[PDB]
């Protein structure tokens, strides 16, 4: 009956910066609760948790991959192959974490979403980890990602633009991640730049804090970077 | 706060701190 | 015959910041080599490796333990017990890493030490990880640590003061760690402050770089902190 | 460089960045 201990044991895991265990202290939260209306606290802990775990992998990935490019530039197959197989371990890890959150998000989190902002957050979250898959995948899984991502982000956008105010953090955060999805994954800078400014402008006319302020700055930084070379 | 909240910031913080002379990876800001 | 691939696979593990695997990419280096004269490169990689792995645990430890104190200050046994058992996992991890490096240091590294500075480094290293044990242990193991530490550090000091110049990095680094050992573990601020200034002064008259310069600053910072409250 | 090379620095960097109001742990500089 007391699932509040896992909320407490995850705050410790965060504080001690042991993120893979915080995920486990939060996997229990969703399951022991059964199918209940999940709170603002536990959601952010789950968000922070999986994001930090994945973040640590993607950081490792993007470094390893960039070392591999400076090695293909010299054509050292005996060096590149060992780099790639090590990347194979990281890519395998990444797959499992995404294949852990998504169906858990599918099973107990998306169906039990009540308010307007709750549905946007979880759908944006679904679109996120699907996009995280698209970063490294190649085959039929890669196409399925970009598809599942596009559908999830647009599904979230419809609720976000209508049900929530232009200055609401997640409405911009979704727009920010949606904006990267086009540029990074779909290789089309055009539709990316358009959505980026559009979400920015509507938030500006509204302005008239803290979390919202920061995201707008990321949008502006991306535009100035997407119009450089 | 950029190296504290985004992947792009943390990546560029680590790559500069380790003295790795490899060419800068293309990346965008995301949460 | 080619153990150079593990030297290359550890530099990647460091670069990607996956430290527990770098240890494994260096455990192989010492063993596949058999009993050879270990280089400056591989030693520093082994040093950096185990130090970073342990560092990540001690950081977790000292945070968790400091949360436990603010909880005993309120007397919440239901909160403290869960903190302590989580600390039990970290303490168990710490034990194994030390019980991994030390006998490996004992088996293939201390006996095969040729030059003056090589023997100091490895003996200082032995004294280090023994001191790292003393941080959390309580029983007969705790006394054995402080003893094994004192013997290892003094054994290193004799070679350091005589065979190496006062401005040599490890001679000061040893002195720095030796200095903390007294204050932190043995609770006697007196013999700590004396060794700290003594190693500082002799390095000053010698002065007449980079690594050596930094360590002296740590010594001075410790004195000013050991004479405060 | 103190939060980059010592345990004391990294601990004090993490504890301040997380907004944890617990009392400062006693520690000394070591490599
Ligand atoms: O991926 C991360 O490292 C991460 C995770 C959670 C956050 N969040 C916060 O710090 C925070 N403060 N308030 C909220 C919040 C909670 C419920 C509804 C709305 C805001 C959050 C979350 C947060 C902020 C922004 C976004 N976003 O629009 O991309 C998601 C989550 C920020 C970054
Ligand atoms: O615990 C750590 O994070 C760590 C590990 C290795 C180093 N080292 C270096 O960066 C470095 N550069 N040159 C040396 C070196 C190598 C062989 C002989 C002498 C110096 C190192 C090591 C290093 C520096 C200082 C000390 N020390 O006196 O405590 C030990 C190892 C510093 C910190």
């Amino acid at each position: 009956s007391t699932r509040e201990e896992n909320v407490y044991m995850a705050k410790l895991a965060e504080q001690a910066e042991r993120y893979e265990e915080m995920v486990e202290f939060m996997e229990k939260v969703a399951k022991t609760v059964d199918v209940e209306e999940l709170t603002v606290e536990e959601r952010n802990l789950l968000s922070v948790a999986y994001k930090n775990v994945i973040g640590a992998r993607r950081a490792s990935w993007r470094i390893i991959s960039s070392i591999e490019q400076k090695e293909e530039s010299r054509g050292n197959e005996d060096h590149v192959s060992s780099i790639k197989e090590y990347r194979g371990k990281i890519e395998a890890e990444l797959s499992k974490i995404c294949d852990g959150i998504l169906n858990l998000l599918e099973s107990h989190l998306i169906p039990v979403a009540s308010t307007a902002e709750s549905k946007v957050f979880y759908l944006k979250m679904k679109g996120d980890y699907h996009r995280y898959l698209a970063e490294f995948k190649t085959g039929a899984e890669r196409k399925e990602a970009a598809e599942n991502t596009l559908l999830a982000y647009k599904s979230a956008q419809d609720i976000a633009l209508a049900e929530l105010a232009p200055t609401h953090p997640i409405r911009l955060g979704l727009a920010l991640n949606f904006s990267v999805f086009y540029y990074e994954i779909l290789n089309s800078s055009d539709r990316a730049c358009n959505l980026a400014k559009q979400a920015f402008d509507d938030a500006i006319a509204e302005l008239d804090y803290k979390d919202s302020t920061l995201i707008m700055q990321l949008l502006r930084d991306n535009l100035t970077l997407w119009t450089s070379d | 706060r950029r190296e504290l909240h985004t992947l792009k910031g943390h990546v560029e913080a680590v790559v500069k701190l380790k003295g790795l002379d490899i060419e800068t990876i293309q990346q965008s800001y995301d949460i």
